[PDB]
């Protein structure tokens, strides 16, 4: 019926109507040589524009429409735009006109153009860093001092001996490569001045948070995940053997306030040990993925040349590792429930939910790996180059599925190929 | 006056001197 | 979001050209706005020594003193704008007054809370450094000298930095730690400007001096030890030899070198890198203005750019007619901006001090 | 100077010839095998087959050029000019790169329809003064 | 004649913009040239820090370091330059090094070749 | 793996199964909420009612995008080619949501009139090849 | 940058002192 509505103002349209716009190109000719380069960037707004007609025989009516047009066309915003040719778009006015030739008693003639309106990994280290402040607040917050000469104060020294002990083996074996002679003996004097830092809380939590990050700044993206499950391991035993004696006739004897400053103790090391591990996972699915973006995607010609864990490669491997870290740091928070509430159980809950997110989004690649099921057995290059296009991470597609011999990729099976 | 500028407003880090 | 410039007496809203810069490596933030009137009004409001307060939507950005007011005519066209800088550049350009010009035992703090009495500027000082809060066992003050000619002396010679708030004040600024926001080649940027030169960095910067001798370290010091002085800082960037050495500015030790021969290195390593770009809203993503001394996240691979942070260092806000709204933030590596005790990611003393260093927000013992 | 392709019962292997087998330096093996090696098909081509796998080769990605040619989109088709248009478009895009280097002067193909059922191109390359003289053979059938 | 640049380990030929620059009333002489390349490719033959020799046809006009990298592009264009100087331009903005501030009875070609010699470059009278 | 939404009496609704409620991993449930939930009309928009209130979600300003369809406008219509055209239009600016993702190839969809007091609208996407298969019901009454 | 890079080169002929 040629109708069309701007702004629900009905106008007919009239002669001419049309589209452009195309793809922006940098098109660069390289002097003394016959090739150039051309390249890609975007695309061009569409430059859409028609033109309509307004006639009534009233010749007041027309008037009346025409003016009415003329206010719906000049106005702040984008509105809906009704087209035959188009359809329903949002746009916003440039220009128009009304030439009337002043012998048409009853045509207005416009002509419009338009354009359309205009319409996590980075945040964990900040997560790990307020989880440790606020376990460190809670420890020294809760600590409670106690007599020097009783039996509570030497069961707290033997503790806090105990996990020195515990920082002091992991350091030990560390230093296999490393020089780590300041650190320990940082840790030997801690050891040493013990009684000094039972009576004050502030010192005490802060120096162990202290030590704590000194381990973490001697571990590579290679040793940071293996020590610090070797950390929370060693720390859950301990966790598990003084939490399974809740109620017996032998704990009766012991004293109330050395139980709690020992079981919050005991909490905080294990939950800051799982959280450091959780960020050293994140940090080496960074390193692997950096790793895999080092090589190039290019088709270039061969030249002579003359000059993460291993954990973290396959796909099974992920899977485990996530469902590892997801139960541990939930039974953590179902534990900060009772002992150590308030942020600290807030803070855990909010960091497992970005490790798992981190870890579920750029470790298995949810979005651009598909699943393939070849018919007979393959080299990984002509299984990738089939479904990909590139056969240059010939050595991922056989990595991240657990072959070992790359060339007999197996046939019956299905196979995660990353586009 | 972009150099002319950062004269009129302070310069932490000295020019000469 | 509108530019009101809160004059002497009433309020001033719409305008035809805006221009305001902020940044950490100045000491000062000018704008300047165009007004256009019928010829034959008045605009005294908007005089050279009034009193303004620029407040872009409902916050704040610039406060001080206007400086200049530019009105030109000619027989096709006609042109009138209006321009100012933040009460902080009130000492810039006025010499420092004090009765006594030596101080003997003082902070940068209490020097600057001192220097700044009779102007107006109110002092801020953030680190939380041990040694940055180190006193001057002397200070003298050079005849008719500014302000900011002394501040800024004081604060080489200490590693610190000094800049103006966005309320006026002066402030000895603290490089930011959280990535708080996001500039990727694909979504939110116009256009991008990458410069790497290397013309400047060196590989061994060593700082040389006089040592101190005056009064009662006289009955200590020998006469060698008083000339022969020495600090290095060496850089890792520069693969040849690369040397420089620097004559000290005042009594220096030897702790004292590496603090400034640092500084320099640091200095040259944030002049060098320089990241640019256009980004279409003066809002940020949250929804507040942008500003320097901000931490955010680069991720312009598709042009094969191996930086992953940046630290931005200028922020220009611009209302032209041809541009429409847009802010051309530039950005620089954060261990550029960073006091020497401090580096970018030996006992109780250090481990306490390593975790009050790794968390800011907590109060230290002092 | 490399091994010759030998075409017999409709492909082309390597054959003995007294001792070790038989060489050739000309343009016969270019033309043979870059006329005859199923290279990528672009991603808004179809396909002859039912399937939505394209040929090519896994070393494509390391030697500057796609391998061969896409004649073998023409697997299956009826008697009509366009698949005879369509095969000179294919065997001219196929032959371009000895004509972008120096090894030939100019490149004329036509195609017809012979004794029904029979595609047939006729290509001419005008080889340079310097060149040497190809080789020439027919294909042979046995057994 | 073509503009080789035997950046460290392979040549570099095609350029989009040559700039060469040579004088007497100078201690170097600066090049600068413009690169084009599709977005995404490695381009680090062509870092700061390099050992540049530039190569005019058959012979040698330059030799020495590269000194900066720029890269930028915009909403319709893109555009990569390089630049350098000489290896005597080493000299210019490094500090002199040498143990007895004071040369007793010395002459000019002496003086140099005792100072440039920890950084590489001959001296020639 | 969400829940799924079930039809009965002309109004949908979740559904137990066994233990839970049933679930469903496909395009069903988006096209079904994409399609019949109510976005906030525009400004110029005239509303079927006398009313004057754009119904919408007051997630609209949480979630980047607006919900559902306008194909609330239509509520009272005449047999007429207008509001067939309209309604083709609303469920294709409705639907290609999903054709600006990779999730769908191409749509198609056509307006019409059956039996007296009918309208018809056939939607036909094109699934890609990796996509699930999609779940399958019919509208159903009971009482 | 006429004389702008003269000084990043080298002036036998001293521009000052």
């Amino acid at each position: 019926t040629g109708k069309g509505t701007f702004r629900n103002v009905p106008f007919l349209v009239i002669e001419e109507q049309k589209q452009a716009g195309g793809r922006r190109l940098v098109k660069r000719e390289y002097p003394l040589r016959d090739t150039g380069g051309v390249n890609d960037l975007g695309k061009k707004l569409r430059s859409r524009t028609f033109s309509a007609c307004i006639l009534n025989s009233n010749a007041e009516t027309a008037r009346d429409e025409a003016g009415a047009l003329m206010d719906a066309l000049d106005a702040p915003g984008s509105g809906e735009l009704v087209h035959p040719d188009f359809g329903t778009v949002d746009v916003m006015v440039d220009s128009w006109e009304c030439r009337t030739k002043a012998d048409e008693l009853n045509y207005y003639a416009f002509t419009v153009t338009v354009y359309p309106s205009l319409q996590t990994s980075a945040a964990v280290p900040a997560q790990a860093v307020a989880v440790t402040g606020s376990l460190g607040d809670t420890l020294s917050s809760v600590w409670q001092t106690v007599k020097d000469g009783t039996a509570a104060a030497t069961a707290v020294m033997e503790a806090v001996t105990g996990v020195i002990d515990d920082i002091s083996d992991a350091v030990d074996n560390l230093g296999v490569t490393q020089t780590v002679s300041g650190l320990m003996g940082s840790l030997s004097a801690m050891k040493g001045s013990v009684t000094s830092l039972i009576n004050q809380p502030a010192m005490l939590a802060s120096s162990l948070m202290g030590a704590l990050s000194g381990v973490s700044s001697l571990c590579d993206t290679r040793t940071a995940f293996s020590t610090w499950n070797r950390l929370a391991q060693r720390f859950e035993r301990r966790h598990a053997a003084t939490a399974g004696r809740q109620g017996t006739i032998t704990t009766s004897y012991n004293s109330p306030v050395a139980e709690k400053n020992i079981a919050t103790l005991n909490y905080v090391m294990l939950a800051a040990a799982q959280t450091y591990r959780a960020e050293a996972a994140s940090q080496a699915l960074t390193a692997a993925l950096d790793f895999s973006r080092r090589m190039d995607n290019a088709a270039r010609a061969p030249v002579l040349d003359a000059p993460t864990p291993p954990v973290f490669e396959s796909v099974s491997d992920i899977e485990k590792t996530t469902a590892m870290l997801g139960a541990a740091l939930d039974s953590v928070i179902l534990t900060a429930s009772e002992q150590g509430f308030s942020t600290d159980s807030v803070q855990l809950t909010q960091l497992r939910l970005l490790v798992v997110a981190d870890l579920e989004k750029r470790g298995l690649q949810l979005a651009g790996s598909e699943s393939h099921h070849l018919p007979e057995t393959l080299p990984a290059m002509v299984a990738l180059y089939r479904f990909t296009g590139n056969s240059r991470n010939w050595q991922r597609l056989a990595r991240r599925n657990g072959i070992s011999n790359p060339l007999f990729v197996p046939g019956g099976v299905s196979i995660e190929v990353i586009n | 006056d972009g150099m002319g500028l950062n004269i009129y407003a302070g310069d932490n880090y000295i020019t000469g001197w | 979001n509108t530019v009101t410039l809160r004059a002497d007496g009433r309020l001033f809203t719409g305008w035809t050209s805006v221009s305001v810069t902020r940044s950490i490596e100045s000491v000062a933030g000018y704008f300047e706005l165009g007004v256009n009137v019928p010829p034959g009004t008045d605009l005294s409001g908007l005089a050279p020594g009034k009193k303004f307060t620029l407040e872009i939507g409902g916050q704040i950005v610039c406060t001080g003193y206007i400086d200049s007011r530019r009105r030109q005519m000619t027989a096709d066209s006609m042109k009138i704008t209006v321009a100012g800088r933040d009460k902080t550049a009130d000492l810039i350009d006025c010499a420092a007054v004090y009765s006594g010009g030596q101080w003997k035992n003082r902070t940068l703090e209490q020097i600057a809370r001192d220097l700044c009495a009779p102007y107006g500027v109110t002092v801020r000082w953030e680190l939380s450094d041990k040694e940055s809060s180190a006193a001057f066992p002397g200070f003298t003050l050079d005849h008719s000298e500014t302000v900011y000619e002394a501040l800024v002396r004081a604060s080489r010679a200490r590693g610190v930095l000094m800049t103006s708030n966005a309320a006026g004040e002066l402030v000895f600024s603290r490089a930011a730690s959280t990535a708080t926001d996001e500039l990727v080649l694909g979504e939110n940027l116009l256009t991008l400007d990458f410069e790497e030169d290397f013309r400047d960095r060196f590989s061994e910067y060593t700082v040389k001096g006089y040592a101190r001798a005056n009064g009662a370290e006289g009955d200590d010091i020998d006469a060698k030890s008083i000339v022969s002085r020495k600090g290095t800082a060496t850089d890792s960037d520069v693969t040849r030899y690369r040397p420089m050495i620097i004559i000290a500015d005042s009594k220096i030790t030897a702790k004292d070198a590496q603090a400034r021969a640092l500084r320099e290195q640091r200095r040259r390593l944030a002049k060098s890198i320089t990241f640019e770009a256009e980004i279409d809203g003066w809002t940020r993503k949250d929804g507040q203005l942008w500003m320097p001394n901000l931490l955010v996240t680069i991720d312009a691979s598709k042009y094969a750019i191996k930086t992953t942070e940046l630290l931005v260092s200028k922020v220009t806000l611009i209302l032209n007619d041809q541009d429409g709204l847009k802010t051309r933030v530039s950005l620089a590596p954060r261990e550029g901006f960073l006091v020497p005790v401090e580096s970018d990611r030996g006992g109780i003393d250090a481990l306490v001090e390593d975790y009050y260093r790794r968390h800011p927000e907590k109060t230290p013992p002092w | 100077t490399d091994l010759a392709i030998i075409w017999t019962n409709g492909r082309g292997d390597i054959a003995q010839d007294g001792i070790d087998m038989l060489t050739d330096d000309s343009l016969t093996t270019d033309v043979t095998i870059s006329l005859f090696t199923d290279r990528r098909a672009l991603d808004s081509d179809t396909l002859p087959d039912g399937s939505d796998d394209r040929r090519g080769w896994w070393g494509d990605s390391y030697r500057d050029r796609p391998i061969g040619s896409r004649l073998w989109l023409l697997s299956r088709e009826k008697a009509t000019p366009d698949t005879l248009e369509r095969a000179r478009g294919y065997a001219e895009e196929a032959l371009e790169w000895l004509k972008t280097a120096g090894r030939v002067s100019a490149i004329n193909v036509r195609a017809e329809q012979l004794h029904q059922g029979w595609l047939y191109l006729y290509i001419a390359l005008t080889l340079p003064d310097g060149s040497v003289i190809p080789y020439e053979f027919k294909a042979a059938f046995n057994g």
